[PDB]
């Protein structure tokens, strides 16, 4: 428990990268979170939107 | 660019359109800058027989 | 069918060809949602309901 200051620096940088990776699963209002769905389902005029 | 087509096919004269008129007769650029102007010509172009 | 009493067929266990559909001018409208009609021939589906 005494090294909590250094373990906190390891833990904060993991929370930051895990949040950044998990944000790839978000839609952001698109048809899918997976970019290959959009490109395999829609033609360019609708895909690019 | 000037030509005659049937009224149904006039919809194919726009960017990103597909079908035998767009794909095998007259194809626009996807990013075309221009105007598409059309008029019915049954009184000019149709004939008996 | 009547529109209040719409009739559903499950399509399954078969190969499609949607170009037979989307190339035909016979259809007074052909509107697709979540897919481009010209892209239908590349896909597969669990079932279709007509």
């Amino acid at each position: 428990s005494a090294l909590g200051k250094l373990q906190d620096v390891v833990n904060q940088n993991a929370q930051a990268l895990n949040t950044l990776v998990k944000q790839l699963s978000s839609n952001f209002g698109a048809i899918s979170s997976v970019l290959n769905d959009i490109l395999s389902r829609l033609d360019k005029v609708e895909a690019e939107v | 660019d000037s030509f005659v087509i049937r009224g149904d096919e006039v919809r194919q004269i726009a960017p990103g359109q597909t079908g035998n008129i767009a794909d095998y007769n007259y194809k626009l650029p996807d990013d075309f800058t221009g105007c598409v102007i059309a008029w019915n010509s049954n009184n000019l172009d149709s004939k008996v027989g | 069918a009547s529109v209040y009493a719409w009739n559903r067929k499950r399509i399954s266990n078969c190969v499609a060809d949607y170009s037979v559909l989307y190339n035909s001018a016979s259809f007074s409208t052909f509107k697709c949602y979540g897919v481009s009609p010209t892209k239908l021939n590349d896909l597969c589906f669990t079932n279709v309901y007509a």
